[PDB]
């Protein structure tokens, strides 16, 4: 009779039922469906992984370990459609990309 | 050359009606209430009387006299009156009733009835296989109330065409039905069809017709024109035909000497200056003196321009791909340079994305390479693109012309469309062919063992009829007969029969067991049975269906 | 398959094309129906010399399989 | 007067009334039915 | 009693890169992060049921929201994953 | 040659309501490539709105909502 949760009927690992219960008193709507925590819930895993996956090429391209907000940063302001959904939040200790007009180079 | 097709053409003189003379009050009417037409006349003809679509509409003009009688073949009479006909068929039932009614009196009309207290004539009318009750309850009320008829009989088409065709009544044989709606396998033994074992395909005439609309609107999304039901159901009756064998027939359809024939088409300065003038002269000189010198450095110059562009365009895809190595080893030069010299800032300044830069360079290369052909005049191919060839056939397109933008082919459809009644799968219903039907019916049923046919399985291979509306596609018997001999034992004798005109073998059912034979008396319902038996009555003769159980 | 009837040799060509689509990735190799007849039969003449016949009937080791 | 009733709640209504026929009868096989009659799906793939 | 959604993204992190370690900030930026792009489809969600006078949230109105929100790869990518996730759990026959 | 619609004295005329004494030549293709990234990207939310409508034909009421969606809400047509 004991069967287990959601997430692993839909096979994702973040909580379908905890998603469910973000959007029942979170007074979206009066009536919630069945399959919008899922969709909502594999949404997030994408997102979720796709950032962890720049943040660990980041990490790795800095010869670390451990992941700074510096390589979430770079990971994030790097890549366009990130920039794009992303652009109006500032990471908080992330700093600044280094960049340089080419007229105010040296260029003799 | 492109074939245009149209409309088809509409009736100009008017149908014509029965003479009052001719009545009969006590001969029947023979009624076969098709989906896609209606058969009616008198029972001593051979041949039906009224031939017209099962279709109607309501006319509005101004003067508001709202004249809505434009029934069957009146709606042939007028562009607009045609396209606002509504057939009574909803899928393979009848759903409203009131423009049943006035189909009926339509007929009733035309065929020269005068009648008083209702008809007196008995009916001889077709019903669905496996009916449901509701349907055969309000038949029998509108039948018996509205009309008054004093004889009703009930049947299957299919099974009237094979009575048709051995009018001895008691032959064994099997019966392949291609409606409108639907497609029938029934076994009959001794005169009397098996219901307990016919089985049915959800596929007929109107699913083919749509499935061929939504296929070719799939291959050309940008057509500028909306074509009708009628235009498709006409190029679907003269470009469709049955494979002998399809595996073999898909592998070589598009190649190049099988596309040529089977494939339709249906619609200091002056220093330089002076210095530029001698380099001129001095190639003008060299053209004149070795043309054909110079003419081999300008083709290996342009030829070498050709190669830095593709180079150049093969590193502009490259650089689009978020997940190549060449992304990754910018991130990783970004990270390089994020993490530290003349050299360095040289790395960093070239290191900018200059995407117009690129195009700006794509076009002085064009421009590089067009004064090289110029040079070499002085001094990719559609054949291998199966999607072009799938497209536009075995000749160039161009896309300037009004004439081939109006253009549609047909080459691997021909053999599609008509496929589905062998693989129901191809149109998404789950369901066995007409062959593995035909398998499990003869070879593991009816006391037969695979490997030992028994006596009424050989009848029944010997006597096997095609009928339906829909057998008018050709290569459908050489492919039964080539199926039939695949699965059956070695040595089996194989003989199947197909009407001239298949369409109209279930009128000539019915007429001949009305006028043949006075065993039509042993199927008729009067009016007795109607009121002591009630609705739910059924007469388990040998033309029609039986009682749900057991 | 592939049946002697006389000598009884067995030989398995391959499964049949029908069952192609069962798996989209598979070991087995897939072979068309024989077109000709289930049943054969030819007349063939064999020539043999007596140094073969002393060759198989005097084997040291033993037999060996086809 | 008549309900439209279209086509897909026919064959709804009916198997209802073949149900409480068969539950009835049980608390009987059929014979020749609408569902009876459709074809089974194919065993080659 | 507080919750956070750390163990999850953890387990997201060792599936890929197993040999990768963690600051706490880190969490704190990304926990933001997931809350905030739930925050806006929620309320894209809600607004469009709004809008069609619905009383109900269903699987396509999110999917028009992450349509909206998303750019077009990433939408189509989301999408996906979405799709083979409900279509996943939907077969509990 | 239907991108030719926009005609270059309309341009002009949009060009003196912003008060500008002197237009060089290459202004009206700038401001042609400006706009038809533009409206592109509202015909973007309008058309999706529609198709989650189960309709298939545009109003005045969700093109305002794209608008507004995106942070220009424009009065005068409802919403």
């Amino acid at each position: 009779k004991a069967s287990q949760s959601r997430s692993a009927k839909a096979g994702l690992t973040f909580p379908v039922g905890r998603v469910h219960r973000l959007l029942r008193r979170g007074n979206y709507a009066q009536r919630i469906g069945s399959g919008a925590p899922v969709y909502l819930t594999a949404v997030l895993e994408y997102l979720a992984a796709e950032i962890l996956e720049l943040a660990g090429n980041a990490a790795r391209d800095n010869k670390k370990t451990r992941i700074i907000p510096r390589h979430l940063q770079l990971a994030i302001r790097n890549d366009d459609e990130l920039n794009k959904l992303l652009g109006n939040v500032t990471i908080a200790q992330g700093g600044v990309l280094p960049n340089i007009h080419q007229n105010l180079l040296p260029k003799k | 050359k492109a074939v245009v097709i149209d409309d088809p053409p509409l009736r100009q003189t008017p149908e014509p009606f029965d003479e009052q003379s001719a009545y009969n009050p006590q001969s029947p009417i023979a009624i076969d209430f098709g989906s896609s037409k209606l058969r009616a006349g008198f029972v001593n003809h051979a041949t039906p009387t009224h031939i017209f679509p099962n279709a109607l509409t309501k006319f509005r003009d101004r003067k508001l006299n709202k004249n809505f009688t434009f029934v069957g073949n009146d709606t042939l009479l007028d562009q607009a009156v045609r396209s606002q006909s509504r057939s009574p068929f909803d899928g393979p039932f009848v759903t409203n009733w009131n423009l049943t009614e006035e189909i009926l009196d339509y007929t009733f009309h035309h065929l020269g009835v005068v009648p008083d207290n209702g008809i007196p004539n008995p009916i001889l009318l077709t019903e669905r296989l496996a009916t449901v009750q509701s349907q055969r309850t309000n038949w029998y009320q509108i039948l018996f109330e509205t009309y008054n008829v004093p004889g009703v009989t009930f049947g299957i088409d299919s099974l009237f065409s094979f009575y048709n065709y051995n009018p001895s009544g008691n032959k064994t044989g099997l019966v392949i039905s291609c409606g409108h709606e639907d497609t029938n396998v029934i076994p009959v033994v001794d005169g009397a069809g098996i219901l307990t074992d016919a089985k049915r395909i959800n596929w007929g005439g109107h699913q083919a017709v749509d499935y061929l609309n939504d296929l070719m609107a799939l291959k050309y999304p940008y057509f500028p024109t909306k074509m009708s039901y009628l235009q498709y159901e006409t190029m679907y009756k003269d470009y469709c035909y049955v494979s002998r064998n399809y595996d073999e027939d898909i592998e070589k359809i598009l190649t190049l000497e099988n596309l040529d024939t089977n494939d339709v088409v249906v619609e200091e300065k002056e220093r330089v200056a002076k210095e530029e003038e001698e380099k001129k002269l001095k190639e003008q000189q060299w053209r004149e003196t070795d043309l054909n010198g110079w003419i081999k450095d300008k083709r290996l110059k342009l030829n070498k321009l050709i190669k830095r562009r593709k180079e150049k365009l093969k590193l502009r895809d490259e650089m689009k791909d978020r997940k190549s190595q060449v992304s990754q080893n910018r991130m990783k030069n970004l990270a390089s340079l994020a993490e530290d010299n003349d050299e360095d800032w040289l790395i960093y300044t070239d290191i900018t994305q200059n995407p117009e830069a690129f195009e700006e360079a794509l076009e002085y290369e064009y421009k590089d390479i067009v004064e090289l052909e110029r040079l070499l005049l002085e001094h990719y191919d559609w054949r291998n693109s199966i999607l072009h060839l799938f497209l536009r056939g075995p000749r160039p397109h161009d896309s300037e012309n009004i004439h081939e933008q109006h253009q549609m082919h047909l080459n691997v459809e021909r053999i599609r469309v008509p496929e589905v009644i062998f693989q129901p799968t191809m149109g998404g219903q789950d369901q066995a062919g007409i062959c593995e039907l035909s398998e499990t019916i003869l070879l593991k049923k009816f006391g037969s063992q695979p490997g030992k046919l028994s006596q009424t399985s050989i009848d029944m291979v010997n006597n096997v009829l095609i009928t339906g509306g829909n057998a008018k596609v050709p290569g459908l018997k050489e492919r039964i007969v080539k199926e039939f001999t695949g699965f059956l034992p070695t040595g089996t004798n194989i003989t199947v029969n197909m009407s001239s005109d298949p369409s109209l073998d279930a009128w000539k059912g019915m007429a001949a067991l009305a006028r043949n034979e006075e065993q039509y008396r042993k199927t008729v319902i009067s009016k007795k049975e109607y009121e002591e038996y009630g609705p739910e009555y059924i007469k388990e003769h040998k033309l029609g269906n039986t009682k749900y159980f057991e | 398959i592939y049946i002697e009837a006389n000598t009884g040799a067995v030989k398995r060509v391959g499964r049949s094309d029908a069952y192609a689509t069962e798996f989209d990735l598979e070991t087995e190799e897939y072979v068309p129906l024989p077109k000709g007849e289930v049943h054969k039969k030819k007349e063939i003449v064999q020539d043999v010399t007596l140094h073969d016949l002393d060759v198989a009937n005097a084997r040291p080791q033993g037999g060996q399989d086809v | 007067t008549r309900r439209h009733k279209s086509a897909r709640q026919l064959i709804s209504d009916e198997n209802k009334r073949i149900n409480a026929l068969l539950t009835k009868a049980n608390k009987l096989v059929p014979k020749a039915t609408y569902f009876s009659v459709e074809a089974p799906p194919s065993i080659r793939p | 009693r507080k919750e956070t959604y750390s163990s999850y993204i953890y387990k997201v992190l060792k599936q890929t890169h197993p040999d990768t370690g963690i600051s706490q900030k880190s969490m704190s930026i990304l926990n933001s992060f997931v809350n905030d792009i739930f925050e806006r489809i929620a309320t894209e969600a809600s607004k469009l049921a709004a809008y069609n006078k619905k009383s109900t949230i269903s699987a396509r109105e999110i999917q028009t929201a992450v349509r909206l929100i998303l750019p077009g790869e990433l939408a189509k990518h989301a999408v996906s994953e979405g799709t083979r996730a409900v279509t996943k759990y939907s077969s509990s026959t | 040659d239907n991108i030719q619609g926009i005609t270059k004295p309309a341009i002009r005329r949009l060009a003196r309501r912003g008060g500008v004494k002197r237009i060089s030549g290459l202004i009206y293709e700038e401001t042609r490539g400006v706009l038809k990234v533009f409206l592109e990207n509202v015909i973007r939310d309008a058309v999706t709105y529609t198709e989650h409508a189960k309709r298939k034909t545009v109003t005045a009421m969700d093109v305002v909502y794209a608008l507004k969606r995106q942070g220009r809400t424009l009065y005068g047509f409802g919403g």
